[PDB]
């Protein structure tokens, strides 16, 4: 015995943009050559 | 700085092996003769003109 009769209440914990502290990949073993650069990459996790 | 009868030491950069260049000190020009030699490294870590 009701159609679309409804109420509304405000809800806690909203989404908000913040700041996160991440890390940085370790520097690779770099060796120079004639117009070329050689890098020995050692990643702990998938690194781009 | 200049005074009278003296000399001056200057540092210069070039790419040519045989370099004939004019240096304008104050308002008068002087001809410089230089036979530059190749460097030990083929690849450098800083840009130039």
């Amino acid at each position: 015995e009701l159609g679309d009769r409804k109420g509304k209440i405000h809800i806690p914990f909203p989404l908000a943009n913040v700041t996160c502290r991440v890390p940085k990949a370790r520097n690779p073993t770099v060796t120079y050559g004639k117009n070329q650069v050689i890098m020995l990459l050692y990643p702990d996790h998938p690194t781009l | 700085e200049v005074e009278g009868n003296s000399q001056l030491q200057i540092s210069f950069s070039t790419a040519l092996a045989s370099a004939e260049f004019r240096v304008q000190v104050c308002s008068t020009q002087v001809h410089c003769a230089a036979e530059c030699h190749p460097p030990k490294d083929h690849i450098v870590n800083y840009p130039a003109s």
